[PDB]
């Protein structure tokens, strides 16, 4: 990574 | 007022013609295996969402890779699992062999087929012009398949492409960010790694589609044929758009945001500047000249475009003259 998701 | 909507130009309505079970991953019931069948050998790494181990299936004595998920919303674990099951068996898709409950973390652990992967930093220094074309075509097979199954990968990058160079084997891995494409749906722009984020993410345009993966693949291609890893090396998400604008120019950037009635973050006011589009030959030199061709530059040019709607689809890309010299099968 280097960011993050939820949608 | 507000942004202009957007649709994928291909595979638009694939999910609405599937039964609800196919894409409604929240209601998916996970069929569990037996965690005792796997012994952990060594830890390969960890990110923010999981810990990854080389392991051994003790029954058949075969090597596997185990992805131990960190606690996250059940719908996200179910999303990754349902996408892996939907895509299982497809060309160059990593195979999900089993799902067990890790006794220590009490979270799901995904068991994957093993790939004798050589790290991309060492491997990419040895790839020939033919190898780049060959593996690019192999990646495109995986992207076209999952796009045709209504799924965006959303995290295409070298670290998510496992290559056994000794056996010409390639697998696309890490589907933890993948989503189903539903037309008109506004998605989270916080996907993909910084260097491979499409301009739609960087300008906060939420109604993107499969074409995001094609920008990220264009970034990989530019990095391989120019021997510059990564190609757009932003210091943060805002400098990342500046890095793109210094090659593609600000003119086409403003045309892009104007077409979709997007307003840039006003912090770009004093950093974005004015840049003309650069000709690709400026990045050619004696040390990468053998990887660059008229075909490679035309292909890259049709991938690295601001307007996501103007990029090549995966299926179109496989028709490009860049792949004429590659033997198929
Ligand atoms: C961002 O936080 C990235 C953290 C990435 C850690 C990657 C470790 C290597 N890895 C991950 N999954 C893998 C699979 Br599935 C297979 Br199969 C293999 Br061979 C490897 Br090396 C994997």
């Amino acid at each position: 990574x280097d960011d993050d998701d939820d949608k | 007022s507000g942004p202009v909507p957007s649709r994928a130009r291909v595979y638009t309505d694939v999910n609405t013609h599937r039964p609800r079970e196919y894409w409604d991953y929240e209601s998916h019931v996970v069929e569990w295996g037996n965690q005792d069948d796997y012994q952990l050998v060594r830890k390969l790494g960890r990110g923010k969402y999981s810990e990854v181990f080389e392991a051994i299936n003790i029954t058949n004595n075969e090597k596997v890779v185990v992805k131990i998920l960190k606690p996250v919303k059940k719908k996200k674990i179910k999303r990754e699992i349902k996408i892996l099951e939907n895509l299982r068996g497809g060309p160059n898709i990593i195979t999900l062999a089993d799902i067990v409950k890790d006794p220590v973390s009490r979270t799901p652990a995904l068991v994957f087929e093993h790939v004798n992967n050589t790290d991309f930093k060492q491997l990419y220094q040895t790839l020939t012009d033919y190898d780049i074309r060959f593996y690019m075509y192999e990646i495109l097979k995986a992207l076209d398949y999952c796009h045709s199954m209504g799924i965006m990968h959303r995290d295409v990058k070298p670290h998510n492409v496992m290559i056994d160079h000794e056996h010409r084997k390639l697998r696309l891995i890490d589907w933890g960010l993948a989503e189903f494409y539903h037309p008109g749906q506004e998605y989270n722009v916080r996907v993909a790694s910084r260097y491979f984020k499409g301009p739609e993410l960087l300008v906060d345009y939420q109604m993107y589609d499969y074409s995001l993966d094609m920008w990220s693949l264009g970034c990989m291609l530019a990095s391989m044929i120019f021997r510059k890893e990564p190609f757009f090396h932003g210091h943060d998400n805002y400098d990342q758009l500046v890095r793109i604008a210094k090659v593609l120019g600000t003119e086409d950037l403003y045309d892009y945001i104007d077409k979709y009635n997007i307003e840039l973050d006003p912090r770009f006011n004093d950093i974005l500047g004015r840049h003309s589009r650069k000709r690709w030959e400026r990045f050619v030199h004696s040390e990468n000249q053998h990887l660059v061709s008229p075909e490679a530059l035309d292909f890259l040019d049709k991938l690295l475009r601001y307007d996501h709607q103007s990029r090549l689809t995966a299926r179109e890309a496989m028709e490009h003259p860049y792949f004429y010299t590659v033997v198929k099968d």
